[PDB]
């Protein structure tokens, strides 16, 4: 659980 | 390998006829505005009144439904007029006028793309746009126009018929990306050349879409440093106008020539401004 | 409300409980190219392998995929390579006069236990290579035990079971170590909190710097103001902004440090070199 890349993303689909 | 001077003979020569842009938050600060509110700023200050959790619950739907006070406090902000493009803008208008481009992806939810002319089929507002909304109820459309008037009045809009919160068309977090960003599949492979203004490339698909173009593709990045999957994977052909954006942009119009031609669009477009 | 106001603090054992939330901020100073950055460094090295992409190398189904690239980068930064600089020293300080409570690094480096704080005062909550775990035989293994293979660009094995022995790094998507529920314990009972050079991106850490008791003040020296010590300040915050080294420097003089300062960094650089 640690710096996880997709911290926030705004989904494409 | 090659050289922003390289790149310029290539446009004058029509060699790259069809140029497909991103851009990001680096092209909009040289035109003053805040878009993310980390630094200490006029818009900053305002938004901790709501006690936020943190910057980014703004843009989260779950914490609007419960307070949608901060993110219109954002809109009144960004809502066209405040705001003006800058020289970033106009070369991608310059570029629509002399019909080069093929597409611009943004990031950005300021608009001033819009504004400086390109119309929206040129445009893909990968995170959307404050020029129009939806009523979060009845699913109505509205154009932004039509809330104007309630959101600079510290008013949150209430629809005719529905009363509920009309929400502008904006990429909320969790939200899918907008329609318009599918046009990646057509647009990347026929792409000759990738531009990429001021975008850190941090955040996907947005970085994927780097290799989506073709090997013989030059890639240009005026970013002030070497960012996104062009650090990582480059091509041959790879261009990096590394530096402060504007700096970049002027010395790429010089080299193509067009300051001349350039110095007119701005005049008459700040004349229809103010 | 202001940096010596904290220095005299500590200087008067008034924080004699200090917790303390350092980055990758405090390790450049030592050489070490943790970031990965675009230019020279391990960056060139590890496209060789053609990752997909640079966070790749800590991914745990790529690394069963191909495990040559995490190991290159475990040959750099493995335990011998780089020395501390003078903010792992004065944390080594804190610790000696009785103030240190814990030290929550986000680094892998180790310096912090090469610079002689205990094992006990830190929390790695990101990995050591001060251990292994064979990924078949589950067995933990000594640090020292696998640096002539990993130093000599081979993938070590498990002595009983031929398996790969993968040092004890926390890859993303694997929970963090159990010492890191010692958060628990620490913040509010912690009197002062340290912050020096960190992001404060990743939010699982972030969060802690509001634990505290609002009592508690907290010091951000590092070089630009983030996290939430940024976002939702209280009253008795401190930023030191600058660089960071300046920044300890200046505490380290403030509290009348830097004579004894100056002694522990060149003897501590003899016992290493
Ligand atoms: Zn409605
Ligand atoms: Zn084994």
């Amino acid at each position: 659980s640690p710096v996880k890349l997709k911290t926030f993303k705004x989904i494409p689909m | 390998k090659l050289s922003l001077q390289d790149v310029a003979e290539l446009i004058r020569a029509r060699a790259c006829q069809r140029v497909v842009v991103m851009v990001g938050a680096g092209i909009s600060t040289p035109s003053g505005i805040p878009d993310f509110r980390s630094p200490g700023s006029g818009l900053y200050s305002n938004l901790q009144q709501y006690d936020l959790p943190y910057p980014e619950a703004i843009f989260e739907l779950p914490f609007f439904f419960h307070n949608p006070k901060p993110f219109f406090t954002l809109a009144k902000e960004l809502y066209p007029g405040n705001y003006k493009p800058n020289v970033t803008h106009y070369f991608l208008r310059l570029l629509h006028d002399k019909g080069l481009l093929l597409r611009l992806y943004t990031q950005n939810i300021d608009g001033l793309e819009r504004v400086s002319g390109i119309p929206a089929s040129k445009l893909v507002e990968a995170h959307g746009t404050f020029a129009s909304a939806t009523c979060t109820v009845c699913q109505r459309p509205f154009p932004g126009e039509d809330i104007r008037a309630d959101v600079m009045a510290d008013r949150v809009p209430r629809c005719p018929v529905c009363t509920g919160v009309v929400k502008p068309d904006i990429v909320f977090f969790g939200e899918p990306l907008p329609q318009r960003f599918l046009l990646h599949v057509v647009d990347f492979p026929m792409a000759d050349l990738l531009l990429i203004l001021g975008t850190s490339l941090e955040v996907e698909p947005f970085a994927s879409l780097t290799e989506a173009v073709r090997s013989s593709v030059p890639r240009l990045l005026i970013n002030r440093d070497l960012v996104g999957p062009l650090a990582w994977h480059p091509r041959s052909r790879d261009v990096a106008q590394l530096g402060d954006v504007v700096h970049g942009v002027e010395s790429l119009v010089e080299l193509l020539g067009w300051t001349e031609e350039m110095r007119d669009l701005v005049q008459r477009e700040t004349g229809k401004l103010d």
